[PDB]
RNA sequence: GUGUUUUCCCCUUGGC
């Protein structure tokens, strides 16, 4: 039977089953698995055989991939500790057939030739950890909670950020103001996984007889008029043309609109002069007319509209597709159809770790084919039978991927500055919600420093796809984005089964159409190829849907959109379409009935699963372009009940509305009670809250790790943070917060902490810093070795105490170390220079563990990590889940903090003024329900949109435990014991401690190290630099009229220097002050010299001018 | 890292005086007692015991900075009464109070037992 | 100077019992890097006493210390 | 006469690794091993 | 990670109650009756046991030796 | 070799309450006791010696 | 020589020994080596699961039973 | 009695 409300339980048995079936990083794992299983083989398979004096044919087959192996299987933790690249060899079967004179060919098959190591993403179908149990993962020193979805490159966890892009194969009509074009029908085309990049087309209309439609074909410098292009496709007649562009001549308006483009072309009728026209606009036009035709013939065959087809499909199928590009342009010009929004997310695709890597493999492969080609040329063509096994420079793949996954430069190192950048970022291990969100992170390539707001705005179409709250508030604000919990990025599937199915059901294929049929007939668009038309689109939509609901012919990821107003059915199967599941609605009942809930409650015990909800036509993956056409209830009991009907025609229902939130936003309790920027600030700070970031942290040699001593589970949680696994790896402590002004040391966004709570371990954390150093053969006479230096032999040697480390040249675990203490003693022979590594200045920790090993080079390599207990202090930045943030402003012992009737003193007192301007009422409701939860003795629900919870209901509960129903309490002043006249709002709230500790920020200089080029202070704390007295400070001191303090800051306290200058010229003289003799070469004067107090950077500027042949002759006159 | 050690709240440094009377100049018969390494525990009971003295025209205590472990107690009396002896009697009688309270508590303990 | 780089115990005053290493020392005061806190204090050198950290014996090969009940051949 | 004892990362067996030596556990051959704790005086306040 | 020895807010020893807490939950005491039966009255002590995540049981899955 | 680092162990030992119902009024503050190390007149020594030689 | 008389699979890295046995089973097209590998792998799996439960035997068992009954 | 030294560019992330 149907779910009779009581539906919240059912609603989270769904979702729970989803996250059982599809852990949070499924979009990375599936993308990679699909790349390795299909796209890699596709690329090597579809690369042509190589051939050339006789000539061979060289051809590749059945590409194979082993498990990751060190040469024996490397575990990922070993690759991480030894700084290896976690990777598996890629092998392919190569058939060589050389053939020559006398008809003597030998097809010798080189089996399983090693092409290179391909880096494996962790927990993929090809990682050693795949399906591996928690026991075994712990035995591997792996974390069973670790998601996977990242690579190990030379020991660094590297995530591939999903890169957003315009959807290929799809026409878009834009108006580009500030141009000669009124409208532009863009298309970006790819047929399939082509080594050729996407080719872009535009069919623009000049705005200005007026209204001339042009086309900007690729590899054409000019802009051929479209009618010439259709004639180049061989359509002589003005009625064979337009039959592609105006599907009913009965419309006079498009007819009279297109006329002036024909008047631009009527000088050309035959295809051959049309090709001469296009060839003469070629970017490399051939001298002879015939070569110009052949060039232009190729461009149309192979470069224009490639997705529609190549060769035989040229003169019809993509003539129709170009006709459709024109038709939709004309619709956008008549205004019959609105312009496409470039930022509508149905118009976008996401390049996950699959396409991101397939692009490189098409770039690193083919390079290998060029390499073996040149090799076999050099040899074979000299009658020297080559060996291909020497021809294969396996370095090309292995280092190409290694490099790009390391730097993130998505292109050749030869041309990296021309490539994309930061596609591949070091996984954020700071806290588990940061790891999980870094893995689910999307990125718009749109330029930052691009001033446009519209690509940064939260578009309506990100609903349920992308977190409305989790964005960097920096310059990347709105460009970097995050997946929503149930958002799934479609991995891609072959359209051929769908095309075969559409060949049934009375579909009419595009090349058999009589064009008059197109007028009153829906046009079908598989992956943006127009492939036919259909008389009856009410049957197709119901059948294609039924088949999705049966998982058989159409895989769940396929999205069929039915545009009613324009008669178009567009079916997308390709990869990178972000989608999300929705409950199906039929009539007005859900298909999700009590049967499914009961079966799914006993899941595992019956091995039911989310996949059975999908394969029972109960839930459906909808994607943002199909979301255009769903009518989407938001809960059944709200929206489908017999109120005075809103629509009563819902097709789908939200599974739970909180699933619009992402990973860090769905840890916020009551986010619907906060001002939205504050939910964004929490989504930020939640990636900085110290916690336990992973349970194998004792094995990690991470460079920076913060581990909280006593991280706690939140007393109020969203349900969503069940699946985030936040109650297993929590980041924060539920503290008895009081919102009182008290002594005023909490005033402007600051907190008073309880010193006695800190003494008990409140938010006490540990800071691990790992220092890595290895060995090397620098040269013949130069060699590094781990060795205690000794003043006798080691010539260079710091003022440090080298005896803290033992004769191995390695500090031992358990030794107290401080800044500029020696950590790895290292000598390099000249006798020996000191080359050792010292603890970062003012770090002051204890050596936690020391590991020693061999790197790829087989050199001794050690990583030392030093721990540093960070007892919270004044200036440490605390925050709460509601974007309240503040430094500890003072710490009062328990005796000094205010206290209730019982001796409950707050742990954190935050100033009331944090609340009223920010309206983080979710913070107040968290505190109230946390106080209920702590008395009630179980964890409150703060799932946002849960109308079962409200403040009055909580207050009612709180009053039952003998507290004021609004959470206020009478406090007594800790100093005098008098009751405070205002009762104070006090209760448990989940606070976070952020990585921003003050001792990592405090910095001072008084004549420290100096830059070598311009003798100014070095930059930055780590360098012991001096603060920049910038331009704006210069201006602020001019306004002060503080010329003496301006001179000292911009000179005497920065780069005090002196020059001698000639009196007769103003070129700097030569001044041997050591003998007090002076001359200017060029005047030969020795008396006419005067000293000039002169900023060194000024001296250097004037010498950089003289080196341009400019004499800035400084004169004392 | 540049943290005070916790004993600095109660241990005198070599040369620090506990208490350091200073004649106030603004009004007659007023002193400022500056107690080092004391806080509201010792300063508030003295302040409130001084207000029970009818010959004390003004009595108060402050902690100039909470990060510093030093209180100032300003006492003004009537000209027939130095605040030195106001402060002395405010401690003598407050000790008599706490000692009487201690004796009465000790007896009340063993009187709750079997009573 | 003669007492720099050695492990010392503070035997007097407020830091009694703290263990640290002398990072520096004049004749009047050492600077002691405290083992527990993330801090280096300056302390009057008479307050310090050297503890040292050494191992006796130095002969690992054959300290049999007799033995471990040698089994006989004619006992089996 | 201190041979610089190391602890095999896999076996947890102790290994003697003097200078000019390859890092391998003589039990497993495993290539990662960790230094044993110091012998100096480790004293904490329990603060 | 492990149970805090003292309730941060007040001071009551809660570091000897975690295994007792879990044993009472295994007697199927309701979650607040376990706390009422251990003797935690103040919500500041109760949030020590309710909120505590005992990660040391996961850290002990990893082997140093055997 | 527990999974907790030494400062964590030491911290936890700090917070363990001790039955000093009487002896606290006898003992000196160590800062005030005149002896070079700890002595039974200004301290109580504790030992912990535990190894988990079982599953 | 050391590994000759001293067995390895009972080491803490039993998962790695199982991975090696799986690799040896997959590498072999002979059914006899595949069946010997299957038997060895099942035996090592049983032994390791027994040891895991034995170390899981106390306190770990108790918190497993409480989580499973709590849900 | 011998004692302060010593890398850069580029990218990414983060702080007000
Ligand atoms: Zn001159
Ligand atoms: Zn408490
Ligand atoms: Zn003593």
């Amino acid at each position: 039977e149907i779910t009779p409300d009581l539906w919240q339980e059912a609603c989270w048995i769904v979702i729970s089953s989803y996250f059982d079936e599809k852990g949070l990083v499924r979009q990375q794992l599936d993308s990679f698995d699909e790349f390795i299983q299909m796209s890699v083989q596709r690329i090597v398979e579809d690369a042509p055989p190589i051939d050339l004096p006789p000539r061979y044919l060289l051809k590749f087959e059945q590409i194979y991939l082993s498990k990751p192996t060190h040469w024996s299987p490397m575990m990922p933790n070993e690759a991480r500790l030894r700084n290896l690249t976690y990777s598996a060899p890629l092998y392919v079967d190569i058939t060589k057939t050389v053939i020559k004179e006398g008809e003597e060919q030998l097809q010798t098959q080189h089996q399983k030739t090693f092409i290179g190591k391909i880096p494996i993403m962790l927990r993929s179908t090809y990682c050693l950890l795949n399906g591996l149990t928690d026991r075994d993962l712990c035995e591997l020193n792996e974390c069973p909670l670790d998601p996977g979805g990242y690579f190990i490159i030379n020991g660094s966890e590297k995530v591939l950020i999903a890169q957003e892009k315009m959807a290929t194969n799809t026409v878009y009509v834009f108006a580009k103001k500030d141009s000669k074009y009124a409208y532009t029908g863009e298309c970006r085309s790819c047929l399939e996984n082509s080594s050729r990049p996407t080719s872009t087309i535009w069919v623009s209309m000049l705005a200005r007889i007026g209204q001339r439609i042009v086309a900007t074909l690729p590899y054409i410098k000019q802009e051929v008029p479209i009618i010439i292009v259709f004639r180049a496709l061989g359509f002589v007649s003005d009625r064979d043309i337009l039959e592609h562009i105006i599907y009913d001549f009965e419309d006079p308006e498009m007819m009279e609109m297109v006329k002036p483009s024909l008047d631009e072309a009527f000088v050309i009728q035959e295809q051959n002069v049309a090709l001469n026209f296009i060839g003469s606009r070629g970017a490399k036009p051939g001298v002879t007319k015939e070569k110009r035709i052949k060039y232009a013939k190729e461009v149309l065959q192979k470069e224009m509209l490639p997705h529609v087809g190549v060769s035989d499909f040229c003169e019809t199928k993509k003539a129709y597709f170009l006709g459709y590009m024109v038709h939709r342009l004309l619709l956008a010009a008549l205004g019959r159809r609105e312009l496409d929004d470039r930022d509508h997310y149905g118009n976008k695709r996401l390049d996950l770790a699959g396409p991101l890597l397939a692009f490189l493999f098409r770039g690193m492969f083919k390079n290998l084919l060029k390499e073996v080609r040149i090799y076999a040329q050099k040899f074979i063509d000299r009658g020297k039978d080559f060996n291909l096994e020497l021809a294969i420079k396996t370095r090309i793949i292995s280092d190409g991927l290694k490099y790009s996954l390391a730097t993130g430069n998505w292109g050749d190192q030869k041309k990296a500055h021309q490539a994309r950048a930061g596609v591949s970022q070091v996984l954020n291990r700071l806290t588990f919600a940061s790891t999980l969100s870094h893995l689910r992170r999307l990125n718009s390539p749109i330029g930052r420093d691009g001033k446009l707001a519209k690509p940064r705005q939260l578009h309506n179409t990100l609903w349920g796809m992308v977190c409305p709250a989790e964005t960097p508030e920096g310059h990347a604000v709105g460009l970097v984005k995050n997946l929503a919990l149930m958002a799934y990025i479609s991995v891609g599937s072959q359209p051929s089964p769908i095309l075969e199915f559409l060949e049934e059901w009375s579909m009419e294929n595009l090349e058999e159409i009589s064009p008059a049929a197109i007028a009153d007939a829906t046009k079908i668009f598989v992956n943006g190829c127009w492939v036919g038309i259909h008389k009856d689109p009410e049957q197709l939509m119901n059948t294609l849907r039924k088949l999705r609901r049966q998982m058989d012919i159409i895989v769940s990821e396929v999205s069929m959109i039915r545009d009613i107003r324009e008669r178009e059915i567009r079916i997308y199967t390709d990869a990178g379409r972000i989608c999300r599941p929705l409950l199906i609605v039929e009539k007005q009942k859900l298909l999700l009935k009590k049967r499914h809930i009961d079966q799914l409650k006993e899941r595992e015990y019956n091995n039911y699963s989310w996949q059975d909800l999908v394969a029972s036509g109960v839930v459906e993956y909808i994607d943002t372009l199909e979301e255009e056409t769903v009518m989407l209830a938001m809960t059944p009991d709200d929206l489908q009940e017999k109120e005075v009907a809103y629509c009563s025609t819902y097709t789908h229902c939200e599974i739970h509305p909180s699933m619009i939130l992402g990973v860090c936003a769905s840890i916020i309790p009551f986010p619907d009670h906060n001002q939205s920027p504050r939910n964004t600030y929490q989504s930020a700070m939640g990636k900085q809250a110290m916690g336990v970031y992973i349970t194998n942290f004792h094995v990690r040699m991470d460079t920076l790790a913060h581990v909280l001593y006593y991280p706690q589970k939140p007393l109020v949680t969203t349900r969503s943070m069940e699946y985030l696994r936040f109650r297993e790896l929590p980041a924060g402590i539920n503290s008895i917060v009081a919102i009182a002004s008290y002594t005023g040391y909490n005033q402007e966004d600051s907190v008073i902490m309880n010193r006695s709570a800190v003494d008990r371990g409140f938010f006490r954390s540990v800071f691990y810093r790992s220092y890595k150093e290895q060995e090397s053969k620098k040269g013949f006479d130069q060699e590094e070795v781990f060795e205690k230096p000794t003043r006798e032999t080691c010539q260079g040697m710091r003022h440090a105490i080298y005896d803290k480390l033992d004769d191995d040249g390695l500090i031992a675990p358990g030794v107290r170390v401080s800044g500029d203490d020696v950590i790895i003693g290292k000598t390099v022979t000249l006798t020996k220079r000191d080359c050792s590594t010292f603890l970062r200045t003012s770090e002051t920790g204890i050596v936690d563990q020391v590991m020693v090993t061999l790197n790829q080079e087989g050199y001794k390599f050690c990583k030392i990590r030093v721990r540093s207990v960070r007892i919270p202090q004044i200036g440490d930045k605390f925050a709460s889940r509601h974007g309240q943030k503040g430094t500890c402003g003072i710490q009062y012992r328990q005796e000094d903090m205010p206290f209730t009737c019982e001796g409950i003193t707050p742990d954190i007192i935050i100033n009331p003024h944090a609340i009223p301007s920010r309206m983080t009422i979710g913070h107040l409701i968290e505190c109230l329900q946390g106080k209920v939860s702590a008395n009630k003795g179980e964890i409150g629900d703060a799932t946002p949109f849960n109308d079962a919870v409200n403040v009055q209901k909580i207050s009612n509960l709180l009053s039952d435990y003998g507290y004021h129903l609004r959470g206020n309490e009478v406090l007594y002043n800790g100093f005098t014991g008098r009751k405070i006249t205002s009762q104070i709002f006090i209760g448990p709230t989940y606070y976070q401690r952020l990585k921003h500790m003050v001792d990592d920020k405090i910095h001072s200089r008084a004549r420290g190290p100096i830059q070598i080029l311009n003798r100014q202070p070095m930059e930055g704390r780590s360098r012991d630099g001096g603060l920049r007295f910038g331009e704006m400070e210069r201006d602020c001191q001019i306004a002060h009229g503080a010329a003496q303090f301006l001179r000292e800051r911009l000179f005497e306290a920065s780069d005090p220097y002196q020059v001698h200058v000639c009196n007769l010229c103003g070129i700097m003289a030569i001044a041997n002050t050591r003998t007090h003799t002076y001359e200017c070469r060029g005047c030969r004067n020795k008396t006419q010299i005067s000293l000039v107090r002169m900023p060194y950077a000024c001296k250097l500027l004037f010498q950089e001018l003289m080196s341009m042949s400019i004499a800035p002759r400084m004169m004392s006159v | 890292m540049n943290a005070p050690p916790a004993f600095e709240s109660f241990l005198l440094f070599e040369g620090e005086k506990k208490i350091t009377i200073n004649k106030d100049t603004k009004v007659p018969n007023a002193c400022l007692f500056t107690i080092n390494k004391e806080d509201h525990t010792l300063g508030n009971i003295i302040k409130s015991q001084l207000l029970k003295d009818p010959q004390v025209l003004f009595a108060g205590y402050k902690v100039p900075h909470p990060l510093e472990h030093k209180i100032i107690i300003r006492v003004q009396t009537t000209p027939d009464y130095s605040p030195q002896e106001a402060f002395t009697n405010a401690i003598t009688d407050l000790i008599s109070e706490l000692s009487l309270l201690e004796e009465r508590f000790r007896v009340a303990i063993k009187d709750k037992q079997e009573g | 100077n003669e007492l720099i780089g050695q492990t010392v115990r503070i035997s007097q005053g407020p830091y009694k019992g703290y263990i640290g290493v002398v990072k520096d020392a004049t004749e009047s005061t050492a600077r002691v890097e405290l083992h527990s806190t993330c801090q280096t204090i300056s302390v009057d050198r008479q307050r310090l006493t050297t503890v040292g950290s050494r191992r006796p014996g130095g002969m690992t090969s054959t300290y049999g210390r007799y033995g471990s009940q040698t089994p006989m051949y004619g006992s089996g | 006469q201190q041979p610089m004892i190391y602890i095999c990362g896999e076996c947890h067996t102790e290994n003697e690794i003097k200078s000019r030596d390859p890092i391998r556990c003589r039990e497993c051959g495993y290539r990662i091993m960790y230094k044993k704790r110091t012998k100096r005086l480790v004293v904490f306040d329990a603060r | 990670m492990i149970i805090p020895v003292r309730c941060f807010t007040c001071g009551k020893i809660v570091g000897n109650k975690w295994e007792a807490y879990l044993g009472l939950l295994q007697a199927e005491y309701t979650e607040g009756d376990a706390l009422d039966a251990l003797g935690l009255k103040r919500y500041c002590c109760r949030r020590m046991l309710l909120a505590h995540v005992d990660l040391i049981e996961k850290l002990l899955n990893y082997a140093p030796l055997e | 070799s527990s999974v907790l680092h030494d400062e964590f162990i030491a911290h936890r030992l700090g917070l363990i309450p001790l039955t000093s119902d009487d002896i606290v009024d006898k003992l000196q503050y160590s800062r005030d006791c005149t002896c070079e190390e700890f002595c039974p007149e200004c301290s109580v020594e504790f030992t912990l010696d535990v190894r988990c030689n079982e599953d | 020589e050391k590994e000759r008389f001293r067995k390895a699979p009972p080491n803490y890295a039993m998962k790695k020994t199982q991975l090696l046995k799986e690799k040896a089973m997959a590498e072999d097209l002979g059914d006899q080596d595949k069946a010997k590998q299957i038997q060895d792998q099942l035996n090592e799996l049983e032994e390791r699961a027994e040891a895991l439960d034995r170390q899981r035997t106390k306190n770990i068992s108790a918190i497993s039973y409480i989580n499973q009954r709590n849900r």
